[PDB]
């Protein structure tokens, strides 16, 4: 049977009624081992745990990418009128920087 | 005075708060709940039992004939037999050959048990839930049963307590019950008058003693076979028995919330569901002033034991040094953690001991003992036991059991993004000026 | 067959109908309402009557003190009084001048004509409504108590009735009751325990024969005169007395749509609001052929007497030919106007004389007689009364009175007025092509 944190009772017989009750043992080890407590906040909130890692890999996946957008734009708009030059002597310390030859 | 408040509706579990007036004593308030009822407004509309087919003797003219003279018994039948050669145990009866004539007639009688074994069938509607409290304010404690509508008051040593209604309309029967044997059926049964055979009320009488009862058994005379004097007949078999056959378990078994069906009146027991409101009249007579209680003066709170159980498994140590030796209220503000007592006796150097109950695997609840306010703070170890065999006696606090570590998880996905984000923006502007700076010289 | 009609919820007036299988008879259908109850269900709290300060005799002893031993009696005062000489008709009582001493008891009782002279406080909630019809269906007439919630139907000749529920959930009724003295009051009685001095309700018993009555009559001992045996008291005067002397008139009088309230069930009459709606489960055996039945051909309709009274003022004669002599029903399908008798008993070649009601001005209705359409056309004049005694037997349509003469003003400057507005239209038109072809000449 499935007993959860809300109450269960079975009648066997002509015995009286056994209520029972279920707290929070949820295996593994919620301090430390990510690995681990992934496991625990799983057998202990499996709803909330899912949404929860699928919003963190979303808000971690599109931070990263806007990031590195602004970080590609960034490099373009420092080293397009340094290019457009037919000389095309870019400058040490920014050619060291933003990665030219 | 006016002190409003809100206790969760289930029984045999202790609710304790206290009234802070400003600058008066703290005044303790420790109410035990041990038996809630309800009970629907319920009404009788008939009865029904076994049946039993009445039968006359049969009426035999020699060489005649015979009519038939209703006695308007229920569900009466009357076929009258001709061609009949009927026999005693002293050979024949009639001489004739034919034109012999016995007349048959049947009619429904409710049982000889009836008294001791019937289905009373009921309607509800309108329950009222009233409620057997044990009530302690300021050291003056009753027993007394409440009703808990929002008026009829409660009344001792001035004190006036009125429970409100209950934030749920809901109970646990239908429109329609059935009472039999002390249990009692959510059952959709026949109108008065609208019985069918073999069913459910094939029988109804409006009362046990009603001397009136509505019969539709299906009954049909049959022939009687020759050379016999009996009156033959067929029907639908008892509906009761059949319903006593058919029988889905009683609202004792099938209820939700944990209710209790008894009937000596027909009501339910310790369902949890809901909450009373409470609305307390305290009188200004009641409030000592502060400088005749106790008062503290450098306390401390240090958690010995902290385990998240489900009763109270958390030991906390409070060492003081009081002004006055005497008994003041404790009490936790928050629903963080529920403490076990309502009041402790103090010394006046001595270190004291609560015993409090958490949901929280790192517990930090600001305790109120005298008039002061310590900060007890710690770590709490999981139980031992699956399942225990006693309901909850603490709050199921949203992001309660988080344990630190995954804080700091949470913290370092969640904002170092942001981090990354905002140096990005602030690298796109610097950019900005800077491609704007190097334009200029145009 | 499974027909469904609607019924006005007022007593007295005969309702009638018929029911028109496509291919058989028309079977008439009579319902005359005659007693339209509504019980609450009514839950008693307490009763009250005039109190009866009961008064111990004074306890004195001589160069003594005594003491102040309680019984917990109803509003149970008690006081010793020291300083007293007192006197009987023999002489003094004590001879110590003073640190003599007597002690004055009073309480509240009950007054001894309690049992005949008291008011009942009750509560009433989800009334239930309960007719006294007088069907006939097909000439086959029952007198039943019927019950109008959407079941427990009437069963007579295997004809099947439910009553349905009330149009309207409306009762005269508050959610407080004071029944006194053959006569219903809504008033907000205070609770049990809250029974305030001076007011109703200052003696709270719980029934008639409780012998546990909570009282609350502000009373007060004072101190005996200086010699004399007698215990003085002040109390607020019986508040019951005090209700009867106020007393807003009863229910009786006072309620909405003309009910008549009563007492020993607390019900109220012939509240004339509200409509039944009707269920009719009618057997295939009650439609008769259509040949079993008269049949007119070449029938016509006059009108002798109109007069738009209240009442049945309005005589139209039908000069028919039938090839049978028997009875047949007559009704008027819209609600132009109300018929008197359902059905009209006929001979192969007379007349018939029928009575109906009517509040047009201009009456044009299609009688349905046997089975055949006949136009009953006249006109209506005004009655002679100004105010009569009894209720109207007619249903004002809107648009009932509007006499001829104000059609012919309406259709005028109405309908003229757009008849000229299109010849405007029409005009501007003409004119606008005409200026067109006067510019095509360039």
């Amino acid at each position: 049977f499935t007993v959860t944190e809300k109450g269960w009772e079975f009648v066997w017989g002509n015995h009286p009624p056994k209520r029972f009750w279920a707290q929070e043992t949820a295996p593994g080890n919620p301090h430390g081992l990510p690995h681990e407590v992934i496991t625990h906040y799983y057998h202990r909130y499996p709803m909330s745990t899912i949404l929860g890692l699928s919003i963190c890999a979303a808000i971690a996946t599109v931070s990263v990418a806007a990031s590195t957008w602004l970080f590609c734009r960034s490099r373009v708009a420092c080293l397009t009128p340094y290019r457009l030059t037919p000389n095309a002597r870019i400058p040490f310390c920014l050619a060291v920087l933003c990665c030219a030859r | 005075y006016e002190h409003a408040t809100t206790m969760p509706s289930q029984a045999g579990i202790s609710y304790n708060t206290i009234v802070n007036r400003a600058g008066y004593a703290p005044l303790p308030i420790s109410i035990t709940p041990t038996k809630i009822k309800l009970i629907p407004t319920v009404n009788l509309e008939y009865v029904t039992c076994h049946y039993k087919t009445g039968m006359d003797s049969p009426a035999i003219k020699c060489c005649g004939s015979q009519e038939c003279t209703p006695t308007y018994r229920p569900d009466e039948q009357c076929k009258v037999f001709t061609g009949v050669y009927p026999f005693m145990w002293g050979g024949a009866y009639c001489f004739c050959d034919t034109e012999n004539t016995q007349v048959s007639k049947a009619y429904v009688m409710k049982s000889d048990d009836c008294l001791a074994d019937h289905a009373e069938a009921y309607k509800a509607h309108t329950a009222s839930v009233q409620a057997f409290l044990n009530i302690t304010v300021g050291e003056h404690s009753i027993v007394t049963t409440v009703y808990v509508n929002g008026e009829t008051p409660v009344n001792f040593n001035g004190v006036k307590i009125t429970a409100g209604p209950l934030s749920t309309a809901w109970t646990p029967f239908d429109r329609k019950i059935v009472q039999y044997a002390g249990e009692i059926y959510n059952y959709d049964f026949p109108e008065y008058g609208a019985g069918q055979p073999g069913a459910f009320g094939d029988i109804q009488s409006r009362t046990v003693s009603s001397s009136d009862l509505y019969a539709n058994t299906n009954l049909v005379l049959q022939r009687p076979k020759a050379g016999a004097i009996h009156v033959p007949y067929t029907q639908a078999p008892s509906g009761f028995e059949q319903w006593k056959k058919d029988k889905a378990p009683s609202l004792k078994f099938t209820a939700p919330f944990g209710c209790e069906i008894y009937t000596n009146p027909i009501r339910a027991e310790n369902c949890a569901v809901g909450s009373i409101p409470l609305a307390f009249d305290i009188p200004d007579a009641l409030f000592t002033r502060v400088s005749e209680t106790p008062t503290l003066s450098a306390a401390e709170c240090t958690l010995n034991e902290c385990v998240y159980s489900s009763d109270f498994g958390g030991i906390a140590t409070v060492k003081y040094s009081a002004s006055k030796s005497g008994k003041c209220a404790v009490h936790v503000p928050s629903g963080t953690a529920t403490l076990k007592e309502a009041a402790v006796e103090l010394t006046e150097q001595g270190s004291a001991t609560i015993h409090f109950s958490t949901a929280n695997i790192h517990p930090e609840f600001r305790l109120q003992i005298c008039t002061s306010y310590v900060t007890c703070k710690g770590d709490c170890h999981p139980p031992k036991d699956h399942i225990v065999t006693h309901p909850q006696y603490h709050a199921q606090t949203f992001t309660a059991a988080v344990s630190k570590t995954a804080w700091t998880w949470l913290t370092s996905l969640l904002g170092g993004s942001a981090v990354i984000i905002i140096i990005g923006l602030v690298l796109a502007t610097i950019v900005a000026m800077y491609v704007l700076t190097n334009q200029k010289h145009n």
